[PDB]
């Protein structure tokens, strides 16, 4: 792989790692609440293992 | 106090002879240091990776 492209690839990968996305926070703190509430609403209760 | 005014920058009395651009005024100093800082920012590792 020519280094110019190689330099580009590590660059774009770095950019992805720097995006200030909200999803990871939502998974850890907010999504569980939504599940906990909706569990009482669906016609079929949750079934886990 | 009466007959006085405040001023955000340092000030001097009016010059005597012809004017010319200078480089020791407060604003000029503020400009130079600001530029110097950002240049340092651009060369920081964070920029180099991308």
């Amino acid at each position: 792989v020519n280094d110019l492209t190689r330099r580009t690839m590590t660059g774009v990968m770095t950019a992805m790692r720097q995006v200030k996305t909200m999803t990871p926070f939502y998974i850890q703190h907010m999504c569980p609440t939504e599940l906990s509430v909706l569990a009482s609403v669906t016609v079929t209760p949750p079934f886990q293992v | 106090p009466p007959n006085r005014m405040v001023y955000p920058w340092p000030n001097q009395p009016l010059p005597r002879l012809t004017v010319a651009p200078t480089y020791d005024s407060a604003m000029s100093n503020w400009i130079s240091t600001t530029i110097a800082f950002f240049i340092r920012v651009v060369n920081s590792v964070n920029m180099t990776a991308t």
